[PDB]
């Protein structure tokens, strides 16, 4: 909820080395 | 005489000499005062018979449980039951931290499905919680290297080596500078507890028609998922909303408020499940009523 934020910045650096 | 006890918790483990004649309850007041707790009603003593988790009834002697009599009869002091609102309702701080490391324990063994990116700020957390504030000058390279962080299904979903991660996580676990023991188990709770299987108990079921599906018990109501999908039920029955719950030969039937409404019935083959479903189906529905007034 307060972590909206905080969890969409973690997802989108993850993307970029996700499997194929 | 006496015999040997083992009770365990998810912090520590401790011994018992206990009469004969010793009740659950018994045990259960003994455990809760060792530990400090008056907030006992979430808890419980668990042990597995065949494939099926057991708790200990209060007014029955432990001995007359059909459980392993090889001393020390151990069983496992968990929380049985979620609160709909940790932060709230999760005054003393010996419940809180049994909660977390439960709660952390379910999301590394994947009984609680855990997004990647909550799974990091969740370990960014458990880190804080163990390790205090970071110290640049303290924690060095690797000071993660062997900790179980992350879900495996997690770590495998990334061409990522295990030491990026523990950067990613050391990232965020800087930012929770200030953040006292306590303060930081609790964030993680917050965190937790908004994912969608944290706190549901799964059991395998069928229909009227004999399709197999899952029941869902928990602090909220009853829940039917088609048993590919844990994460979203396909009808929910919350606690307010029934008349009751009646049990009769393996089939269960959900009797719902509004007369208006069709009544739900669904079957289990296993007695033992049964029983479990029945107890937890009461105790959750006492504790949701208890919360309303």
């Amino acid at each position: 909820g307060p972590y909206q934020k905080a969890l969409r910045e973690i997802r989108y650096s993850l993307l970029p080395f996700a499997n194929e | 005489k006496t015999f040997t006890v083992r009770i365990v918790t998810m912090d520590a483990e401790m011994e018992f000499n206990c009469e004969m004649k010793w009740k659950g309850k018994d045990l259960f007041d003994l455990v809760c005062r060792t530990l400090g707790l008056r907030e006992t009603w979430f808890f419980g003593l668990q042990y597995t018979i065949k494939d099926t988790v057991a708790w200990l009834k209060m007014d029955k002697k432990v001995l007359d449980h059909d459980v392993s009599k090889e001393e020390p009869v151990t069983f496992h002091f968990l929380a049985k039951f979620y609160p709909e609102n940790a932060e709230e309702e999760l005054v003393q701080e010996i419940t809180q931290h049994l909660f977390f490391l439960q709660v952390k324990k379910q999301i590394l063994d994947e009984k609680i499905y855990c997004p990647p990116e909550a799974s990091v700020l969740l370990a960014s957390y458990a880190v804080q919680a163990k390790y205090g504030d970071y110290d640049p000058s303290v924690h060095k390279r690797g000071f993660l290297a062997q900790e179980e962080l992350l879900p495996k299904r997690v770590i495998n979903l990334y061409q990522m080596t295990p030491e990026m991660w523990e950067e990613r996580i050391t990232a965020w676990y800087a930012e929770h500078r200030g953040r006292a023991r306590d303060e930081a188990e609790m964030e993680y709770l917050k965190i937790a507890q908004d994912l969608e299987m944290y706190g549901v108990n799964y059991f395998a079921i069928r229909n009227k028609k004999g399709t197999e599906l899952l029941l869902g018990v928990d602090a909220l109501g009853l829940h039917i998922y088609d048993p590919e999908n844990r994460l979203t039920p396909k009808i929910s029955f919350p606690w307010n909303e029934i008349r009751n719950i009646s049990y009769s030969d393996k089939e269960f039937t959900i009797k719902p408020l509004d007369k208006k409404i069709d009544v739900f019935k669904f079957n289990s083959s296993k007695l033992r499940v049964n029983k479990l479903i029945l107890q937890l189906c009461i105790g959750n529905h006492d504790l949701f009523m208890r919360r309303r007034k």
